[PDB]
């Protein structure tokens, strides 16, 4: 669980910047 | 440094330019200005050079976390370059023992 949930939050780091960049694009 | 406003960005630029070079340990996770410095050093090419998508994402975070309008966000991006120039004094405390 430690390495996998390390992966989830670090990959939703990409998703958090993805929604914020689309907010600038909208 | 923890979190802080644009005022701590100017304070960091002051303390960096002080000689003897007082190292700026910027603690992470607290967010706001230390997150601009943190995501700068997280994606820092060489000194104050960071890429285009991260610089205008930083313009959004200066336009939201600081609510500085886009020109003043480019202004604090010029101060971002001037501060990030001394990454050897910036010490990111990215916790996550």
């Amino acid at each position: 669980m430690s390495m996998r949930l390390e992966e989830v939050n670090e990959r939703e780091h990409s998703m958090k910047a993805s929604l914020q960049t689309v907010d600038i694009r909208l | 440094i923890v979190e802080g406003g644009p005022n701590v960005i100017s304070i960091v630029l002051e303390y960096l330019r002080d000689t003897p070079p007082v190292p700026v340990v910027v603690c992470d996770g607290s967010g706001r200005a230390s997150d601009i410095l943190a995501f700068g050093h997280k994606y820092s090419e060489e000194g104050g050079l960071i890429n285009e998508s991260l610089r205008d994402q930083l313009l959004v975070t200066i336009q939201k976390t600081f609510t500085y309008t886009r020109t003043q966000a480019q202004h604090l991006f010029i101060i971002l370059m001037e501060c990030m120039k001394k990454k050897e004094l910036i010490t990111v405390f990215r916790m996550g023992h």
